[PDB]
């Protein structure tokens, strides 16, 4: 059954390389935006923190 | 000889092209409109999510 | 093959451990988990699936 099973094993060998890769770890970023404004200056007050 | 003017006789060539048509090749590229808003967007959220 | 194709096509989540420490391991997006990011004012609540 060599022919046969060359023919199985040469299918599952493409799908294999283009399905997987070996393991890492990365830190997956979480999108959550802080942000700050200017504000418009008085001869006399102070503006706001950050 | 023949004295007869116009604006096409004192005029200038058209510059004329011809422009794509989609005739007479075998197949047509998808036109694929994108807006540089969208190329924007695309690129900060590969940035973002990388 | 049959364990990378079922990484693929069982929808269900697994759970496993490292050093007394438990988690999730995950399919495509399959409603649990943490929801996909947003893109382009698509906005993904946690039940999205692919």
């Amino acid at each position: 059954f060599a022919e046969s099973i060359a023919i199985y094993n040469e299918a599952m060998d493409n799908l294999i390389q283009l399905l997987t890769y070996p393991v890492t770890v990365p830190v997956e970023p979480v999108v959550q935006i802080g942000e700050t404004t200017f504000e418009e200056a008085t001869e006399l007050g102070v503006p706001r923190g950050a | 000889a023949n004295r007869t003017v116009s604006p096409s006789t004192q005029g200038v060539r058209p510059a004329m092209r011809q422009m794509y048509n989609g005739r007479n090749v075998a197949t047509r590229p998808i036109p694929l409109i994108v807006d540089t808003s969208e190329i924007r967007a695309i690129m900060a959220a590969a940035a973002d999510a990388r | 093959f049959r364990k990378v194709m079922e990484a693929l096509f069982d929808n269900r989540t697994r759970r496993a451990n490292i050093r007394n420490q438990a988690y999730n391991v995950y399919p495509l997006y399959n409603g649990d988990g943490v929801p996909p990011p947003r893109f382009k004012n698509n906005v993904f609540d946690e039940t999205h699936s692919h």
